[PDB]
């Protein structure tokens, strides 16, 4: 509606017998592949992201923004629990960080 | 071309404007287009006409 | 000839593959609209007649 | 074919001229219609070879490669059901063929990448995981779809089955 790509704003400019709107949009760039899935198994928990995406670089498991890659530890802070491990088709085995386990 | 859709705007009414004026050169049957013609070579009764 | 409608391309999808922008572009489009017409005025009785 | 009629038809100033401008506008807006509708993709987009999105069948809208005009089948229905005097018709500058070829095009990138090709480059996703995020999209919990998707799937299947149904017989 507001040009190609994510709409953040719009400037008008008057012309003859009209409009002219130049239209400011973020765009997407330089995407990379990663492995992913629906879910980590921890504990015999299912938990999913509560924002992002889970992403392997291959070797490792983080959480990341899904509209730029900004990978971060998963932890109990950034997900949520719902479940066992045995419904969910696709779920992966990865621990889940709980930022009070070093303090007690 | 960056601004064609404004300018076939002032384009498209000047191209009727045109065109009407245009039209008063016509007959449509008529011994003359013009009107000073008809009335100054017939008497009433064929000018109305 | 006969036209082409775009470069083809394939995604590569798979069950667990996912694709994250790692950069972005600041991106500025014009758009042009027609908002008025000349205002014209057209006395008939002098178009006919004079 | 006339002489004497054309001749007298000139009397009348350019009103055939505004006619035929007429006419040509609108023969050429109808195809202005047509580009601004379909081609809204810049890549033809194609689906993988293997048709795995997690249970999600879409069979009965994507192209059916054994037909000659590689429509799907809803579309194959759709398409069955639906100059003396010197007049003419002019042929589209976008063929049926063409106009099917768009519409696959955005089904592949739909499928593959969500709606992430409309507005940029087409970022891969998995089927159900795209789901996922639609329905976070209305409110809706991710794990929701996950713990049934299953159902969802079933759901969808029936649901598509059923438009053929209507099509094929409300008159
Ligand atoms: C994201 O992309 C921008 C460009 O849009 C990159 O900035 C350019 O970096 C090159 C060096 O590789 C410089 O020569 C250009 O002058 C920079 N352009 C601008 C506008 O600064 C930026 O480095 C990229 N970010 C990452 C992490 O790759
Ligand atoms: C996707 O759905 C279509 C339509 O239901 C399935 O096609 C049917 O497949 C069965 C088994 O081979 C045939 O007996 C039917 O006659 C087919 N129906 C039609 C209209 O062709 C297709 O098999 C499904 N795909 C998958 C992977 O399940
Ligand atoms: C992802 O992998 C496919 C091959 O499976 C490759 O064609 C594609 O270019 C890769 N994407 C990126 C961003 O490297
Ligand atoms: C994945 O990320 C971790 C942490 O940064 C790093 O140690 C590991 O080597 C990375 N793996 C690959 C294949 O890059
Ligand atoms: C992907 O498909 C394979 C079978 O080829 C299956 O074992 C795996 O669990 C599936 N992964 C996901 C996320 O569906
Ligand atoms: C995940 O770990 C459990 C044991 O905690 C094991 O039974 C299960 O098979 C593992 N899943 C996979 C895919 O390895």
């Amino acid at each position: 509606f507001c040009g190609k790509g994510y709409h953040l704003m719009s400037f008008p400019q008057s012309a003859p017998h009209g409009v002219v709107f130049l239209h400011v949009t973020y765009v997407p760039a330089q995407e990379k592949n990663f492995t992913t899935a629906p879910a980590i198994c921890h504990d015999g928990k299912a938990h999913f992201p509560r924002e992002g995406v889970f992403v392997s670089n291959g070797t490792h498991w983080f959480v990341t923004q899904r509209n730029f890659y900004e990978p971060q530890i998963i932890t109990t802070d950034n997900t949520f629990v719902s479940g066992n491990c045995d419904v969910v088709i696709g779920i992966v085995n990865n621990t889940v960080y709980d930022p009070l386990q070093p303090e007690l | 071309s960056a601004l064609g859709k404004l300018q076939d705007v002032v384009n498209q009414n000047a191209q009727a404007l045109n065109t009407l004026v245009k039209q008063l050169s016509s007959n449509f049957g008529a011994i003359s287009s013009v009107l000073n013609d008809i009335l100054s070579r017939l008497d009433p009764p064929e000018a109305e006409v | 000839y006969t036209m082409s409608l775009g470069a083809e391309n394939s995604v590569a999808y798979s069950n667990n593959s996912i694709a994250i922008p790692t950069n972005f572009t600041i991106s500025v489009t014009t758009e042009i609209l027609p908002v008025s017409m000349t205002k014209t005025s057209v006395d008939c009785t002098m178009y006919i007649c004079g | 074919d006339s002489t004497e009629c054309s001749n007298l038809l000139l009397q009348y100033g350019s009103f055939c001229t505004q006619l035929n401008r007429a006419l040509t506008g609108i023969a050429v807006e109808q195809d202005k219609n047509t580009q601004e509708v379909f081609a809204q993709v810049k890549q033809i987009y194609k689906t993988p070879p293997i048709k795995d999105f997690g249970g999600f069948n879409f069979s009965q809208i994507l192209p059916d490669p054994s037909k000659p005009s590689k429509r799907s089948p809803i579309e194959d229905l759709l398409f069955n059901k639906v100059k003396f005097n010197g007049l003419t018709v002019l042929p589209p500058l976008l063929t049926d063929e063409m106009i099917a070829q768009y519409t696959s095009a955005l089904l592949a990138g739909t499928i593959t990448s969500g709606w992430t090709f409309g507005a940029g480059p087409a970022l891969q996703i998995p089927f159900p995981m795209q789901m996922a995020y639609r329905f976070n999209g209305i409110g809706v919990t991710q794990n929701v779809l996950y713990e049934n998707q299953k159902l969802i799937a079933n759901q969808f299947n029936s649901a598509i089955g059923k438009i053929q149904d209507s099509l094929s017989s409300t008159p």
